């Protein structure tokens, strides 16, 4: 079910399906690695669906900065 | 950035 939060669609270009994934970053199991977007309300983006390397995704989980998604980073905040 | 099924876990 979509209300676990993993099996979404994340954005417009979405290719994630629990019927078709398969694992592609080191430490997926049966599940897409997500990354949460500050953008308004806030939401959470598949890794892969924004294209994020294994390093740059590990990089920003490791750190503090908050992270915007490809389709808001260009938004101006106020 | 907080992620999700980004560690290795036991
Ligand atoms: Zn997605
Ligand atoms: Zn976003």
């Amino acid at each position: 079910s979509p209300e676990f939060g993993y099996w979404i669609t994340c954005c417009p270009t979405c290719d994630v399906d629990i019927n078709t994934w398969v694992p592609f970053y080191s430490t997926e199991l049966n599940k897409p690695a997500m990354i949460y977007c500050s953008h308004g309300d806030g939401h959470w983006v598949h890794a892969q669906c924004m294209d994020l390397e294994e390093r740059t995704l590990i990089h920003l989980s490791e750190g503090s900065n908050k992270y915007y998604c490809n389709e808001h980073v260009q938004i101006a905040r106020a | 950035a907080r992620t999700k099924q980004t560690a290795a876990k036991a």
